[PDB]
RNA sequence: GGCCCUUGCGGUGCUCCUGGAGCGCUCCGGGUUGCAGGUGCCCGAGGCCGAUGAGAAAAGCCUUCUCUAGCGAUC
């Protein structure tokens, strides 16, 4: 607690209460939680453990002979699922399958996709909008921030109708119609 | 330091009854078999197993001096054991209800929490266990008891239950004269931070925990004869 | 805050924080920083000097020499004794404040009040008696100091309406009193 | 405490013959009276012992004797 | 012990800290054990008890020349 | 902090327990003496020092010596003077020496030290006091006369 | 009934002024200070290292 | 009350 | 300098039947302030722990209420 | 009533042919008793059981719900019940007093009193008295009796007015006697002296209670609905609570060692008063209240059927739940200028009060969006709207624009199924 | 429409019954409580980004701690 003296530091070396990197890896985890707002630590664990399963499958598939029908069919099946969710940039080789992390799952959540589509500029603002029922994926309205959006479904995230934020957007563009909006 | 020194598999099923001996620094574990196991971080097996009840044990408590051990079980028996090498039940008493929790003060008073009622047994304590013949004080709580502890240097008892938290007045439970350099209630922030460094300089390694706190004093007899050879 | 409301309602003058520390000391005559450097002997001497000065103007004070301005009162601390002792002390302090009320504008009365505040903490235990003693002089500034000694922040307190004269350091207006 | 405190400072109109008799009633085995026992010896108290026992329980419940009563 | 089982295995990690040899001039290990029993810290002893236990064997004034012994101070 | 004060109280303990042996003082009186001695000791071992604390310490020990002297005549016990009275006088001499070292320029403290040495101390101790006085206060003719007068 | 509870006088245990130093009562009861052998061994071990 | 239960 | 507390009955009364209210009125104002009953039933049953120094208390509820407080003074 | 195994107090109120039990902590219903063939006339409680009397037969209730013991053998109505240990004392109309053992149901003792000479109007068993009961009469005499010996210990000449109430004071030998003239007499029965006297000019003394929280205060009720608070220490009137109940006070009791007063009346109200304000000003703390006037119109509301809307002559609209009384709610009084009512309260604003509702129609659709209740008042041209979710009167008064006078009144109202429209008929013959 | 010590105006402080989630109380009854086998759990940062990214900016309260400077060591 107090600044240790020169003689005290030698005997009390490696003693630090707040930072335990080997045990819980909290400092590394904290950067992930803050960068992509995660309500619960448990959600990060499920992403991390699932990421290991994807990587473990790829390393095992590599060990199989290159000229094997089982490997080729499994490799094509694995990459098309990952590409559909948006975890892998292109449907290339299995080398791209090794780059997936728990952060890859976080980048596919609805609040951060809202950020990329420029509907919101701030991540806490993006989480606020879904929790207050202003964003819909198709006719259905999504309230849960933990919601991985598919690339195909990404085209159809938009403001729910009869919402104040949509009124502000239309008012700025000089396209505000009382008949269509409020109805 | 922030590292896990030991992780031991008790191999006894669910663990829900646990206590330590402040004199001995060992950990006591209660089980449904009726046995209490003594544990230390160094060993992968319990130091000792003591059969105390004909049914499952649900409470355990020891005194500050480390001499007496108090246990209760599903057979509705309250037991006091002499931990100083004998491990025999000094006193036995049958109870109408079941004592869920047990605690010991610094002067030797024993409190048992049965349902919504707490009972305190008092004895002279001068080289003697508490007397289970007749309780000292009684009190009825609003709800069933879920936790008991004595304040270190005050004559009050802390009770946790469903209704909330209550503080009782227990005359004669707290030790009167405290040491200013070890545990000072009236200590400033600068006094506290000086003490913490002294404690950190003086931390005891985990492997030194044994059934005898003075085990370091005796000469290693087996290492003697190896050297003599 | 429900726990906070229960805890703040459970608060009592006996378990005050200032009893267990000398960071802050309440004083009618001095600022708290200088008041925290005053020994009990000095405050006892000031109180005895004030009472000795008061004895010249009015004799009938002599009866307060023994219970309040002696060695027994010097050693006595209220928290240690029972409720009956505190009740007898309350009677003695109320009688002494009733006697003090005519002479409150004089300096010896202020010294005696300072000794009483230092030793018996009458600003915590005897708020009503102190207010009754000081009330007829509400137009003065020493009244403002005595009010500043008290803690009346809670809106449900009996003396909450006296809050602004503590916060702004101005005498109480007669219209508000009426 | 008492030293410190010092330093700081007819005939009843009617009588009942059942009450004058020194008969004993069972304090134990009666639900209302067993809660009023103090030690194990008072399984059966006399008439005079019961009266002061009943009176002191009433005064403890009332919180004492009111000033206007005397 | 009627219903108590005591683990007979030795704590090898704790045994490493114990003294292996029996120091001179001690013939029996009971003799050596007696000397180490008394604690010496100020935590367990009074201040004047602490001072007599930590008495230095040789005390020298920092600046004075030390001369050899001279006939019991002559 | 309290280690020096603790040393001094444990030094004061043997004469108190001998006084309890005498029957001169009761156990509660010994407890009160210990409490007030500790309270006075705490004042003079601080980092900030004042002269009145030393004066109060000296006055308390003088009052205790006078009380012991009055009670010994009534009891009639004249044994064990050295165990108690000489120890108290030595402690008071140490307090006076520290006070005089801290405040050399105060003549009144020096004269009080001389008076106490006259009343309770050996003549050689009083002889040493005058030499300390005249060494640093040789510019006052009155102090020379007082030493010659004695 | 006769009842007494421990009641420390705060003026005894708290210093009088800011200029005063904190009062430290000491108790040498062995029950308050356990582990006298292992605790002293670590201090001796630290002394040799220093 | 101390009335006998019967008669 | 201190002495342990005591409680003994008179005229053969049993200490078991003595209630807390009888104690509070017969003990000084300082110790009487240490007896209090916090009422938090909306949350689950509570587990409590005292610090090694008797000044601080911390408690935890089954439903998830965690609070630490000095218990001598009434501060949170 | 105090309870064993539960350190709480319970208050029991008679409701027609049954009785209800509530905890005094929060006025929450804990039990409802079984019905009896006749209306309950007298009630008593002894901790373990609740005793109720109907006609010439009285029974004992266990668990606050069901009867376990019934007692027959009286030829007249019972007005008084006194629990006495394991025995019960019942007093008839003609003047028969019989002591019964509760469990065995046999008759211990039978005593008769001449109706012309001594008609019992009040009974009291003083505390700490062995087998002794105190009897009061309408003629004004008092008799002290011993049940065990079956002899008359002493006769008090008393006063010529007549006794209406008997209450045990917080003293060993002191009782409080109420008289028909409005006079309360504090008397010591052992040595026969009167400590003090109090007089109220509101009629006979209904009930007396004593405050035992450390303040010497006595409360006496009146048939006018007023309560007088008297200081026993200084023998003076502290303060008076006027119109505590609109009807006559039935029973008032101070909770033991508490600054709380429990009162009920014939206005279908049970109320709690707390004396914690400055100068001892009682204020309303809690209440459980229903309609205080006879009902005018009741109609089921909702297709689910767990609530009924009711209107009464007191000018209020209320909803009563059919599953549990915790869901009961009140829509308030009929009031124009609601903002003025906020400033002054319900009282001092009696002018803006509306006449009682005679007929109303309610529809459940669109209840979230706007008003769904239309009501017509007595002798009033306009019709008022009500809101169920907001639990208050609506914002419109529906009238023909051309009419302004009240000579024509509204007679028939109805609301459409969709809830958009309301149809109102008039006495002149116009439908709008 | 009605209002007459008023207001298309505003604000406060208490009371208003936990589904599971304050159980156990008419009577009766509670006395002699009469060592199977367990090896768990945790450990990935790469942007088809927005504007560094617990966005940025400002005020009032507690918590933890850092520097000097006197002062204390004379018995």
């Amino acid at each position: 607690v107090r600044k240790l003296k020169f003689h005290e530091q030698k005997l009390l070396k490696q003693v630090d209460f707040l930072n335990w990197e080997v045990t819980d890896h909290n400092l590394h985890e904290l950067r992930v939680l803050r960068r992509y707002r995660l309500q619960r630590r448990e959600d990060y664990t499920r992403y991390n453990q699932l990421s290991r399963a994807v990587r473990e499958l790829a390393r095992r598939l590599r060990d199989l002979p290159e000229r094997d029908q089982f490997r080729v069919r499994a490799s094509a099946a694995l990459l098309d699922k990952l590409y559909a969710l948006g975890l892998v940039p292109t449907r290339g080789s299995l080398e791209l399958c090794d780059f997936v992390t728990a952060s890859s799952f976080c980048r596919r959540r609805l609040p951060t996709v809202l950020l990329k589509l420029r509907m919101a500029q701030h991540l806490q603002a993006a989480v606020a909008f879904v929790e207050q029922g202003h964003v819909r994926v198709g006719p259905d309205v999504v309230t849960d921030p933990a919601f991985l959006v598919t690339r195909s479904m990404e085209d159809f995230v938009t403001w729910v109708d009869s919402s104040k934020i949509k009124r502000h957007v239309l008012e700025y563009n000089e396209e505000r119609d009382d008949f269509d909006l409020e109805a | 330091v922030g590292k896990i020194v030991a992780a031991l598999n008790a191999r006894a099923g669910r663990l829900d009854v646990m206590s330590q001996n402040p004199y001995n620094a060992v950990i006591h574990l209660g089980h449904s078999n009726g046995t209490v196991s003594l544990w230390s971080p160094a060993m992968k097996e319990p130091l000792a197993k003591i059969l105390c009840h004909r049914g499952g044990v649900r409470a355990v408590a020891v005194d500050s001096t480390g001499t007496y051990m108090a246990t209760s079980g599903l057979d509705h028996q309250l037991k006091i054991f002499d931990l100083r090498g004998t491990y025999q039940p000094l006193s036995t008493r049958t109870l109408p209800h079941g004592a869920g929790h047990l605690a010991f003060s610094q002067r030797g008073l024993l409190v048992a929490g049965m349902g919504d009622v707490v009972n305190i047994w008092a004895g002279q304590g001068k080289a003697s266990p508490p007397s289970l013949e007749q309780p000292y004080l009684t009190h009825r709580l609003s709800g069933p008891v879920h936790g008991l502890q004595f304040c270190p240097f005050e004559d009050v008892l802390g009770v946790g239950h469903t209704g909330g938290i209550t503080s009782m007045l227990v005359p004669g439970a707290g030790e009167p004269n405290f040491d200013g350099l070890e545990s000072n209630p009236y200590r400033s922030r600068k006094q506290r931070q000086e003490w913490e460094v002294k404690a950190l300089l003086e931390k005891v390694p985990a492997e030194l925990i044994c059934l005898d706190p003075r085990a370091l004093a005796e000469v290693d007899v087996i290492s003697l004869e190896q050297g003599k050879k | 805050t429900s726990l906070a409301q229960q805890l703040q309602r459970l608060a009592l003058p006996q378990s005050d924080a200032s009893l267990l520390s000398r960071d802050e000391v309440a004083s009618l005559l001095f600022d708290p920083k200088e008041a925290a450097t005053i020994d009990r002997d000095t405050a006892f001497a000031i109180g005895c000097t004030g009472l000795e000065e008061l004895l010249g103007i009015d004799p009938s004070f002599e009866q307060f020499e023994a219970p309040l301005f002696s060695q027994l009162a010097k050693t006595l601390e209220r928290s240690v004794q029972t409720k009956a002792v505190n009740k007898q002390l309350d009677e003695n302090i109320s009688l002494f404040l009733i006697h003090l009320s005519p002479y409150f504008l004089l300096k010896p009365a202020q010294k005696c009040l300072e000794w009483l505040i230092h030793r018996f903490h009458i600003h915590l235990y005897n708020q009503d008696s102190l207010i009754a003693c000081v009330l007829p002089y509400h137009e003065t500034r020493i009244f403002v100091r005595v009010i500043q000694l008290l803690k009346i922040n809670n809106s449900k307190h009996r003396w909450f309406w006296l809050l602004p004269v503590k916060q702004s350091g101005v005498p109480l207006a007669k219209g508000t009193l009426i | 405490e008492d030293a410190l405190l010092r330093r700081l400072r007819k005939k009843p109109v009617w009588v009942d013959e059942e009450d004058e008799d020194e008969e004993m009633v069972d304090m134990m085995n009666n639900r209302f009276r067993k809660d009023m026992m103090k030690n194990a010896s008072e399984s059966k108290l006399s008439k005079d012992n019961l009266k002061k026992r009943l009176k002191e329980e009433f005064q403890h419940a009332m919180g004492g004797v009111p000033a206007w009563a005397e | 012990l009627p219903n108590v089982i005591i683990n007979e295995k030795r704590n090898i990690h704790a045994a490493a800290h114990q003294v292996r040899v029996l120091p001179y001039p001690f013939t029996h290990h009971w003799q050596f054990e007696r000397t180490i029993q008394t604690p010496i810290g100020s935590t367990w002893n009074t201040q004047r008890a602490f001072q007599k236990l930590t008495t230095p064997k040789v005390v020298t004034k920092p600046g004075h020349i030390i001369n050899p012994i001279k006939a019991e101070d002559v | 902090m309290a280690e020096i004060i603790q040393e001094r109280i444990e030094d004061r303990l043997p004469e108190l327990e001998q006084l309890e042996r005498i029957g001169l003082f009761s156990h509660a009186e010994i407890k009160a003496i210990i409490k007030k001695a500790s309270d006075l000791e705490y004042k003079i071992q601080r980092r900030t020092l004042f002269k009145e604390d030393f004066i109060n310490y000296v006055q308390y020990e003088i009052n205790l010596l006078e009380l012991i002297q009055r009670r010994r005549t009534r009891i009639g016990y004249s044994f064990k003077k050295d165990e108690i009275e000489n120890s108290i006088v030595h402690r008071v001499q140490g307090v006076f020496q520290r006070a005089s070292a801290k405040w050399k320029d105060d003549v009144q403290l020096w004269l009080s030290y001389v008076a106490f040495c006259k009343k309770w101390a050996t003549k050689t101790r009083l002889s040493k006091v005058f030499s300390a006085m005249l060494a640093i206060h040789s510019n006052k003719p009155a102090l020379w006369i007082m030493a010659a007068k004695w | 009934m006769k009842v007494k509870m421990l009641s420390r006088n705060p003026d005894n245990y708290v210093r009088e002024t800011k200029l005063d130093l904190q009062r430290v009562p000491r108790n040498y009861d062995p029950a308050l200070h356990p582990f006298e052998v292992p605790r002293e061994y670590i201090r001796a071990l630290n002394a040799t290292k220093l | 009350s101390t009335l006998p239960t019967c008669s | 300098a201190e002495e342990p507390g005591f409680l003994e009955g008179e005229d053969g009364e049993d200490t078991a039947k003595i209630c807390q209210a009888d104690i509070v009125e017969a003990v000084d104002i300082a110790s009487a302030a240490k007896h209090f009953d916090l009422n938090l039933r909306q949350f689950g049953p509570y587990r409590l722990n005292y610090s090694r120094t008797g000044r601080h208390l911390a408690f935890g509820g089954r439903r998830g209420h965690v609070a630490a407080l000095d218990w001598v003074t009434k501060k949170l | 009533r105090f309870s064993a195994l539960k350190r709480r107090f319970y208050v029991t109120t008679c409701v027609g042919k049954s009785f209800h039990t509530y905890d005094v902590q929060k006025l929450s219903l804990v039990a409802v008793s079984n019905s009896v063939p006749q209306d309950i006339c007298c009630m008593a409680a002894d901790g373990r059981l609740v005793f109720a009397a109907y006609g010439n037969v009285f029974s004992a209730f266990a668990r606050n719900k069901e009867i376990v013991h019934t007692f027959k053998g009286h030829k007249a109505e019972i007005h008084f019940l006194q629990p006495f240990g394991d025995h019960i004392i019942s007093v008839d109309t003609d003047g028969i007093l019989i002591i019964w053992h509760i469990y065995s149901e046999e008759e211990y003792l039978q005593l008769t009193f001449d109706k012309s000479v001594f008609k019992i109007s009040a009974i009291l068993h003083p505390s700490t008295y062995l087998n002794k009961i105190l009897l009061g009469s309408e003629q004004g005499s008092l008799q002290l009796w011993n049940v065990k010996s079956n002899k008359l210990l002493y006769t008090f000449p008393g006063w010529k007015v007549g006794v209406t109430a008997l209450q045990q004071a917080p003293a060993v030998d002191v009782v409080a006697i109420g008289l028909m003239s409005g006079q309360v007499i504090i008397h010591n029965i052992k040595f026969n002296e009167t400590l003090m006297k109090f007089r109220q000019d509101w009629g006979p003394i209904t009930s007396i209670s004593f405050r035992t929280d450390g303040h010497p205060v006595m409360a006496a009720g009146s048939p006018c609905g007023h309560i007088g608070l008297w200081d026993l220490e200084d023998k003076k009137l502290i303060n008076q609570m006027r119109n505590a109940h609109s009807t006559a006070i039935a029973g008032l009791t101070f909770l033991h060692r508490e600054p709380l007063l429990v009162t009920n009346g014939a206005d279908n109200a049970l109320r709690i008063w707390i004396f914690d304000g400055p100068t001892g000003e009682g204020r309303l703390l809690r209440f459980r209240m229903g309609h205080s006037a006879p009902l005018t119109n009741i109609r089921y509301y909702g297709q689910n059927g767990q609530q009924i809307l009711s209107a009464s002559q007191d000018g209020t609209l209320q909803s009563f739940s059919t599953v549990h009384e915790k869901f009961n709610k009140s829509l308030g009084h009929g009031l124009i200028n609601k903002k003025r009512v906020k400033r002054k309260g319900l009282q001092n604003t009696m002018s803006v009060r509306l006449p009682p509702i005679t007929k109303f129609a309610a529809e459940e659709a669109r209840e979230s969006d706007w008003d769904g209740i239309i009501a017509c008042h007595q002798g009033k041209l306009s019709c008022s709207t009500w809101n169920y979710q907001k639990s208050t009167i609506g914002a419109y008064f529906l009238k023909p624009k051309e009419l302004k006078k009240d000579d024509i009144t509204a007679t028939a109202v109805d609301i459409t199924s969709c809830g958009n429209f309301a149809v109102i008929g008039l006495s002149s013959g116009t439908v709008d």
